């Protein structure tokens, strides 16, 4: 679905985090890419839905 | 072919080895009308020119003689847009060809799409932003105590912050960083609650540190809370690193994907923002983002090739469009004057000038006629202006002997055997400017002359002990750049160039180690430009050259801090103020559409 690139800005034991999220459409993280699966792609996904559920973004996050 | 008549070119000189390959390849076998027309392009690109139109190429008046040979090739067919847009190498921007005629301009596709984004981002993509003009006016009448008069940097900061895309012009010692830090206080006053990200930028470390110490001087003048003291921006980069240039390749980590992470960026000392870093700018930037560029119409980095603010304020002359001087009256609580005519409504509106600062006299009469610049330079003397007539070489030499007066506390200080630290900040209490490179007066000219004059005099004997010297080109890994100052002493561990950092702690460098250097006893007026010095003197040839401009004069006299003086005949130096620099960049002829 259509989605718009969003800011992140997080207060996680006392540090901030900031950095952007692209193309994030309402149902949640959409991500595409064209290589074998492995965990270091899963642990990428994992810490950008993290970061994700962290501020509102109610939704799933696929890869 | 005309390929073996351009070989003659390299050994001539005029052209270089790129232009010469770039027109055999993407001209090809075709008339050697679109040959040699890629081949002058591809000069003009490479010496920073934008654009290269019909008019000048077909007119025999131009230079590089190779050019008549073109009369026994193009066999005066008279058109040149007939010829030029028949091959393949020229289209009118519709096919994905190299070299694009529209306008009566032939150039890149390059330049053709960093011009195309830079005058449709002022035209278009650009909103008012509205926000209520009783509050605003509540602010600026806090921040600007007199409101008897109508104040040019109240206009300043009305149009900046009305308008998302703004440029403030005016001239150095004009107060322009102070009415920067009422932009400021005044833009984190207005919104207490949204987020305010300010970002500073510079297109060199210099003026960067230049730009953070003389805001913050500027900023604690004003009261603010804990809150707007938190939102206040920390240091200035240099606009490479903010964009995340890397030293070896040429990719940007932000570009088009990434977008700088900001609310508002200001821009010291526009001038020196060529075309190619206007336009990679601009697709940086957010659509929430406001940007504020600062910077004098008359320096010359506005006007040299490739430059962006030259066209830009070449506009602001005309004035405020009919509306914005009523809707800027409502605001600063004066008469804002409308200008005549309706032109360009977007770039206009968001232009303002500021009038208000001897060097601020003569600078003011360079603009009119010579017979205020005479009268000024005269009468009263201002005790910041000096006059010499120099048209023998008796005069000559006696223009070097002030000019070992002016380095006279500089050249002891060497001989004192002080610490580099002191004769860094030394080095900038005088300096010498000099309109051609080459010739009597030149900096090819000076530098042997000066050189020479201190070998017929004792003061330093000849890499020689404490000889300033200043670097040529950028260097990313010593993290020096073109456009500073190093001395060079012995400390005792060894004969040493040492520089300083913008964190204070000096910096030694080997002789063997930097990158460029050069004799920086004279400078180039362009490479001056952001630079302080307390005394300076500029030297301008007795010949009459084209050279010789108007805002080469300008950077020369805004160059110097206090002390200043010159030498120059009264026929060449106001003959020269008449004469201005010629934009050949078709920006201003799209604000005219």
């Amino acid at each position: 679905q259509p989605g718009q690139s969003m800011e992140i800005d997080l207060a996680c034991n006392g540090v901030q985090i900031t950095g952007w999220l692209p193309q994030v459409q309402p149902d949640g993280l959409l991500r595409w890419r064209p290589s074998l699966l492995s965990v270091a792609q899963g642990m990428q996904l994992w810490l950008e839905h993290l970061v994700y559920c962290a501020s509102g973004g109610n939704g799933e996050s696929r890869l | 072919k005309l390929q073996k008549q351009l070989l003659e070119a390299v050994e001539h000189k005029q052209l270089r080895p790129l232009d010469v390959q770039f027109a055999l390849t993407v001209a090809g076998d075709e008339h050697p009308a679109v040959t040699l027309a890629a081949a002058l392009l591809s000069h003009d690109a490479g010496e920073g020119h934008v654009c290269l139109p019909l008019s000048r190429l077909e007119n025999n008046e131009a230079s590089h003689p190779l050019l008549a040979t073109c009369v026994s090739e193009i066999g005066e067919l008279q058109n040149w847009e007939e010829c030029l847009l028949a091959s393949q190498a020229v289209s009118r921007g519709d096919e994905p060809t190299p070299m694009i005629l529209c306008g009566d301009r032939l150039y890149l596709n390059r330049m053709w799409c960093n011009e195309r984004t830079v005058a449709r981002f002022f035209n278009e993509v650009n909103h008012a932003i509205e926000v209520d003009e009783a509050l605003l006016a509540q602010t600026l009448d806090k921040l600007f105590p007199v409101s008897d008069e109508i104040n040019w940097q109240k206009v300043a900061a009305a149009v900046a912050l009305t308008r998302r895309i703004s440029v403030i012009s005016g001239g150095p010692g004009t107060g322009k960083t102070t009415t920067v830090a009422k932009l400021l206080a005044a833009l984190i006053q207005m919104a207490d609650g949204e987020r305010c990200r300010i970002r500073l930028a510079a297109p060199t470390g210099k003026a960067a540190a230049r730009l953070t110490e003389s805001l913050g001087k500027a900023l604690r003048q004003l009261p603010l809370t804990d809150e707007q003291k938190k939102r206040i921006p920390e240091d200035a980069s240099t606009l490479h690193r903010l964009l995340g240039a890397q030293p070896g390749s040429q990719r940007l980590r932000h570009h088009a994907g990434n977008p700088l992470h900001l609310d508002v960026l200001v821009v010291d000392e526009a001038s020196m923002i060529d075309l190619p870093m206007m336009s990679r700018l601009i697709d940086a930037l957010p659509d929430h983002a406001r940007v504020i560029f600062l910077g004098d119409r008359d320096q010359l980095a506005s006007v040299e090739a490739g430059a962006v603010l030259g066209d830009i304020c070449a506009y602001a002359n005309a004035g405020f469009t009919a509306e914005r001087a009523r809707q800027l009256s409502r605001l600063t609580g004066t008469h804002v004057p409308a200008g005549t005519g309706t032109e360009a409504a977007s770039l206009r509106d968001s232009l303002c000038l500021l009038q208000k600062s001897g060097i601020g006299q003569l600078a003011a009469a360079i603009n009119r006629g010579d017979k205020t610049a005479v009268k000024t330079v005269f009468q009263q003397d201002f005790t910041d202006i000096e006059k010499r007539l120099l048209q023998s070489g008796e005069d000559y030499i006696a223009m070097l002997e002030e000019a070992l007066a002016g380095y006279g506390r500089y050249l002891d200080l060497l001989q004192a055997r002080a610490e580099p630290d002191l004769i860094i900040q030394a080095f900038n209490e005088y300096q010498l400017l000099c309109a051609l490179r080459e010739g009597p007066f030149g900096v090819a000219g000076l530098n042997e002359r000066i050189e020479q004059f201190m070998q017929q005099k004792r003061k330093i004997h000849r890499w020689y002990e404490g000889r300033p010297v200043m670097i040529a080109r950028n260097d990313s890994a010593l993290g020096l750049f073109n456009g500073d100052i190093g001395i060079a002493l012995d400390r005792g561990q060894g004969t040493r160039v040492w520089f300083a950092m913008p964190d204070g702690n000096i910096k030694s460098v080997q002789p063997s180690r930097l990158p460029e250097h050069e004799t920086t006893w004279a400078m180039t007026v362009h490479k001056s430009q952001g630079s302080e010095f307390d005394h300076a003197a500029l030297i301008l040839p007795s010949q009459r050259t084209p050279v010789v401009t108007r805002e080469l004069v300008y950077t020369a006299v805004t160059r110097a801090r206090r002390r200043l003086s010159l030498y120059a005949d009264e026929r060449i130096l106001s003959a020269a103020i008449a004469t201005r620099t010629e934009r050949r960049s078709g920006l201003a002829a799209l604000f005219s559409s």
